[PDB]
C-alpha cells in the first residue's frame, strides 16, 4: 500500500521524512517559549499574554522545560536520526533494515507522546536536566527512556549497513559519510551509558515507587557522563553536512577527506570522558580529576579547531573557483542567494564566539565566574540554537525536495533567506545580551521579570534581550509560514525526489592512504575510546557507589 | 593556486577572539580573587 | 591548481595544529598557576563529607543559627551555612574581612547554588553533602548571595546576605 514508486524503491526516504517532520514540529512548539524567555531576560514580563494564548501553561518554568526538552532533546535527536542514517544510506546506495528503521521512529514518537502528557499537564516541571531531588511524574522518565533508546536501534541499523558494505567491498576503506556516521553512533553508544544507568538504577524505580531516595551527586555525575557528549551528538550531524554537502552548495570541494575523518575520530575518542566540566562547582569530586577532565576538554576542542580550518579552506577554495578576488574576494564570490549555503555559513560565524565561550567555561577555575549565569545560555544558543538549527533549517532546501519531490519556488527561497538572516541576527543580539548579563551575575533558569528591581546593573543588556526576542519571534513566525507553505503545496516533481544527494567531491592526496587506513581500524579505536571512559570515570564512580546517600524526592511547583 | 590567505584570515579572527575571551576572563578571575 | 592547493592547505594545517596545541598548553600553565595561589581556595573540598538532609536543622552544626560562625584558627572562621527552599541560614552571615572564612554549606531539601556576588565563590549545594569552600574577603560591605541553580517556584527570589566586618 504505497502510492509513489520512489518510496517503494527508496523506502528509507519515507522514514527519514517522518523523523524530520516530527523533529521540526517539536522545534516549532519548543521555540514559541523562546521569545517570552528573551523578553523575560529583557526584564519584560509577557507571560500573562502567553497564558491567555496557551492556557495549559502554568508558569515560567513549565515553559522552560518544554523549551529545553522539545528543542535541545527532541528536535536534535530526530534530526540526527534522520541525517546520520539517511546520508550514509544514500552514499552507500544501500537500504537500511526497514523493519528496524520504522521501529525506531515509533519508539521516538510513542516516547515523545508519553513524556509530553505529564509535561503538558505540569507534572514534570523539572527542566531538561531533571536533577533529583526534584521529582517528576513516572511517564516523563519512561517516555524519555524509550525516546532515547530509539537511538540504540539507529546505532544497530548503521552498524548493519556498515558490515554489509564491508562484505561487498573487501579491503576497501569506509566511504567518508559512512565513516563519520559509524564513529558517530559508536560514540553515542558509549556516551548514552551514563544516562541509561541513571534511568535504570535510580530514575525509573524512583518514579515507579520502588525506591524513595536518590543520591543527587551520583545522579548528576551519571547524567553528565552523557550530558556533554550529547551536545556533540547534536553537533556532528551538522558537521557531516558541513563537510560533505556544504562545499558542493558553495560551488567547491572538500579539500581534505583525511582531515574530516581525523576530526570525527577525535570526537569518538574525547567526547565522553569530559563530563566533570559540567561539575566544577560540585562537591565530593576530587579537584585533581576536575583538572584532568579540564585538560581532556581542551583536547576535545582540537577537532573543532581543525574543522574550522578545513571548512574555511574549502569555502575559500569554492569562492576562488567562483572567481574569488583577494584576501576577502572569495567571500563575496560565494552563493549568498542560496539558503542551503547561507544558513550554515552564518551558523559557523556565530560558532566562533560560541566556541570561545566554551573554552572559557572549560578552564576549571574560570567557570566560577560564569557558572549558572545567563552566560551559559549565551554560550549554547550560539552552538545548538544557531549553528545546528540553521544548518538543519538550510538543509531543508535540498533535503525536503529530495524526500518529497516538492520543488521550492523563488518566493520560498527568498523567504528562507530572510528567516535565516533574522534568526542569525536575532541570535547574535541575544548572545551579547546574555553574555553581558552573565558577567553581571544574573542567574540563568530564572523568571527575573517577576523581580524587576533585582538586577538594575544589567539595564543595557536587558534591552538587547528584548530586541532579540522580537527579532526571533518574527523569524520563527516566518519559518512556520515558509515551512508549511512548502509542506502544504501539491506541486510534485517526482524526478527531483530521485535526484542524488548533492554530495561534494573530495580532493585526495598521496599521503592519505596510510593515515586513512589507520583511522579505519574502527574496532581498535572503539575499545580505546571505551578505555578512556573507564579511566576518567571509573575511579570516581567507584568511590561514589561505595558511599551512596539517597535523599527523598520533592515537588516545588 | 597558492597560500590560503582567506582561510588563514578566518583562523586569525578565531585565534584573536579566543584570546580576548580567555585573557578577558582570566583577568576578571584575579580581580575577584 | 587543486593538487597544489592540497599540499599548501595540509601544510598550513599542521602549522595551525602545532600553534593551537601550544596556545592550549599555555592555558594549562595559566590554570596550573591559579591552583598554586590563594585564589584556588574556592575549589570545593574533594573528600566526601556525608550528612543527613532530614536531621540537619535538628541536630548538628546547622541546627542552631546562632552558632553558625565559629573561630577555628587565629584568623580562621568556619561558617555553617544552610541553603534551603528559598533562603539562606544564617541571614545575614557576619564575618571579619582579612580573615579566612571556611564555608561549610548543605541543603535540607533540593540542590541550591551558592553564588557570592563580587567573589569567586560559586558552589553547588547538594542535599546530604557538605560543600566546603575557603575564601578571604579583602573589601568591606554587604555581599549578596544568589541561588543560581533552579530549586522551584521561589528560586528567582532566593537571595542571601554576607556582611563582612570593617
Ligand atoms: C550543540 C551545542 C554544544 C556545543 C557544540 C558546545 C561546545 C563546547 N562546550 Fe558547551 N559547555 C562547556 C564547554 C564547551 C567546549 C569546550 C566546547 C567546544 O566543543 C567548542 C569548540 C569550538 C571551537 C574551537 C570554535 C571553532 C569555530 C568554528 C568551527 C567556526 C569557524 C567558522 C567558519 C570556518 C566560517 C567562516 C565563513 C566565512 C564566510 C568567512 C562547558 C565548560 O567546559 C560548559 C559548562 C558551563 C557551566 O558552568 O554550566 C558548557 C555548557 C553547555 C550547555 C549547558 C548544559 C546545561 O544546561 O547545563 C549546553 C547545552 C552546551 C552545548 C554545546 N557546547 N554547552
Ligand atoms: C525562538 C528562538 C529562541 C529564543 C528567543 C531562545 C531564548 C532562550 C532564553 C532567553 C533562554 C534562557 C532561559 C533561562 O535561563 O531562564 C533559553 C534557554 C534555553 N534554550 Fe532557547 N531560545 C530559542 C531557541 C532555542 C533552540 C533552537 C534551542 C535548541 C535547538 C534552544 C535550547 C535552549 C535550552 C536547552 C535552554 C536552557 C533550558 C534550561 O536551562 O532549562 N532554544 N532560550
Ligand atoms: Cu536555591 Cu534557586
Ligand atoms: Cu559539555
Ligand atoms: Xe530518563
Ligand atoms: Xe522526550
Ligand atoms: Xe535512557
Ligand atoms: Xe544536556
Amino acid at each position: 500500500s504505497e502510492i509513489s514508486r520512489v518510496y517503494e524503491a527508496y523506502p528509507e526516504k519515507k522514514a527519514t521524512l517522518y523523523f524530520l517532520v516530527l523533529g521540526f514540529l517539536a522545534l516549532i512548539v519548543g521555540s514559541l517559549f523562546g521569545p517570552f524567555q528573551a523578553l523575560n531576560y529583557g526584564n519584560v514580563d509577557a507571560y500573562p499574554l502567553l497564558k491567555r494564548l496557551l492556557p495549559f501553561v502554568q508558569s515560567y518554568y513549565q515553559g522552560l522545560t518544554l523549551h529545553g526538552v522539545l528543542n535541545a532533546i527532541v528536535f536534535t535527536q530526530l534530526f540526527a536520526q534522520a541525517i546520520m542514517v539517511y546520508l550514509p544510506a544514500r552514499e552507500l546506495n544501500m537500504r537500511p533494515n526497514m523493519g528496524l528503521m520504522w521501529l525506531s521512529w515509533w519508539m521516538a514518537f510513542i516516547g515523545l507522546v508519553v513524556a509530553a502528557l505529564p509535561l503538558l499537564a505540569n507534572e514534570a516541571t523539572v527542566l531538561y536536566t531533571f536533577y533529583p531531588p526534584l521529582k517528576g511524574h513516572w511517564a516523563f522518565y519512561l517516555g524519555a527512556s524509550v525516546f532515547v533508546l530509539s537511538t540504540w536501534v539507529s546505532i544497530y541499523i548503521v552498524l548493519d549497513l556498515w558490515r554489509r558494505w564491508k562484505a561487498a567491498n573487501p579491503g576497501k576503506v569506509t566511504p567518508l559519510v559512512t565513516y563519520m556516521a559509524v564513529v558517530f553512533w559508536l560514540m553515542w553508544f558509549l556516551a548514552s551509558l551514563g544516562l541509561v544507568l541513571e534511568a535504570v538504577l535510580f530514575l525509573l524505580p524512583w518514579s515507579f515507587g520502588l525506591v524513595e531516595g536518590v543520591d543527587p551527586l551520583v545522579a548528576r555525575t551519571l547524567f553528565w557522563w552523557t550530558g556533554h557528549p550529547i551536545v556533540y551528538f547534536w553537533l556532528l550531524p551538522a558537521y557531516a553536512i558541513i563537510y560533505t554537502i556544504l562545499p558542493k552548495q558553495a560551488g567547491g570541494k572538500l579539500v581534505s577527506d583525511p582531515m574530516a575523518r581525523l576530526a570525527f575520530l577525535l570526537f569518538l575518542l574525547l567526547s565522553t570522558p569530559v563530563g566533570f566540566h559540567h561539575q566544577f562547582a560540585d562537591p565530593g569530586i576530587d579537584p585533581t580529576w576536575k583538572m584532568i577532565h579540564s585538560v581532556l576538554t581542551l583536547f576535545v576542542a582540537v577537532p573543532s579547531l581543525m574543522t574550522a580550518f578545513t571548512v574555511a579552506a574549502s569555502l575559500e577554495f569554492a569562492g576562488r573557483l567562483r572567481g574569488g578576488r583577494g584576501l576577502f574576494g572569495w567571500i563575496r564570490a560565494l552563493p549568498w542567494d542560496n539558503p542551503a549555503f547561507v544558513a550554515p555559513v552564518l551558523g559557523l560565524l556565530g560558532f566562533i564566539p560560541g566556541g570561545a565561550g566554551g573554552i572559557v567555561n572549560a578552564s576549571f577555575t574560570l567557570d566560577y565566574v560564569v557558572h549558572n549565569t545567563a552566560w551559559v545560555p549565551g554560550h549554547f544558543h550560539l552552538q545548538v540554537a544557531s549553528l545546528v538549527t540553521l544548518t538543519a533549517m538550510g538543509s531543508l532546501y535540498w533535503l525536503l525536495p529530495n524526500l518529497t519531490g516538492k520543488p521550492i519556488s523563488d518566493a520560498q527561497r527568498r523567504l528562507g533567506l530572510a528567516v535565516v538572516w533574522l534568526w542569525f541576527l536575532g541570535m547574535m543580539i541575544m548572545a551579547v545580551g546574555l553574555h553581558w548579563a552573565g558577567l553581571l551575575n544574573v542567574p540563568r533558569r530564572a523568571y527575573i521579570a517577576q523581580v524587576p528591581d533585582a538586577y538594575p546593573h544589567a539595564a543595557v543588556p536587558m534591552v538587547f534581550n528584548v530586541l532579540a526576542g522580537i527579532v526571533l519571534l518574527v523569524a520563527l513566525l516566518l519559518f512556520i509560514y515558509g515551512l508549511f507553505s512548502v509542506l502544504l503545496s501539491r506541486e510534485r516533481k517526482p524526478e527531483l525526489a530521485e535526484a542524488p544527494l548533492p554530495f561534494a567531491e573530495v580532493i585526495s592526496g598521496p599521503e592519505d592512504r596510510r593515515l586513512v587506513l589507520a583511522m579505519d581500524r574502527i574496532g581498535f579505536w572503539f575499545a580505546v575510546a571505551a578505555i578512556l571512559v573507564v579511566l576518567a570515570y571509573g575511579p570516581t564512580l567507584v568511590q561514589l557507589f561505595g558511599h551512596l546517600n539517597p535523599v527523598p524526592g520533592w515537588r516545588l511547583w | 593556486e597558492e597560500k590560503p590567505k582567506g582561510a588563514l584570515a578566518v583562523i586569525l579572527v578565531l585565534t584573536l577572539t579566543i584570546l580576548v575571551f580567555w585573557l578577558g576572563v582570566y583577568a576578571v578571575f584575579f580581580a575577584r580573587g | 591548481d587543486e593538487h597544489k592547493a592540497h599540499k599548501a592547505i595540509l601544510a598550513y594545517e599542521k602549522g595551525w595544529l602545532a600553534f593551537s596545541l601550544a596556545m592550549l598548553f599555555v592555558f594549562i600553565a595559566l590554570i596550573a598557576y591559579t591552583l598554586a595561589t590563594h585564589t584556588a581556595g574556592v575549589i570545593p573540598a574533594g573528600k566526601l563529607e556525608r550528612v543527613d538532609p532530614t536531621t540537619v536543622r535538628q541536630e548538628g552544626p546547622w541546627a542552631d543559627p546562632a552558632q553558625a560562625v565559629v573561630q577555628t584558627g587565629p584568623n580562621q572562621y568556619t561558617v555553617y551555612v544552610l541553603a534551603f527552599a528559598f533562603g539562606y541560614q544564617p541571614n545575614p552571615i557576619e564575618v571579619p574581612q582579612g580573615a579566612e572564612i571556611v564555608f561549610k554549606i548543605t541543603s535540607p531539601d533540593v540542590i541550591h547554588g551558592f553564588h557570592v556576588e563580587g567573589t569567586n565563590i560559586n558552589v553547588e549545594v547538594l542535599p546530604g553533602e557538605v560543600s566546603t569552600v575557603r575564601y578571604t574577603f579583602k573589601r568591606p560591605g554587604e555581599y549578596r548571595i544568589i541561588c543560581n541553580q533552579y530549586c522551584g517556584l521561589g528560586h528567582q527570589n532566593m537571595f542571601g546576605t554576607i556582611v563582612v566586618k570593617e
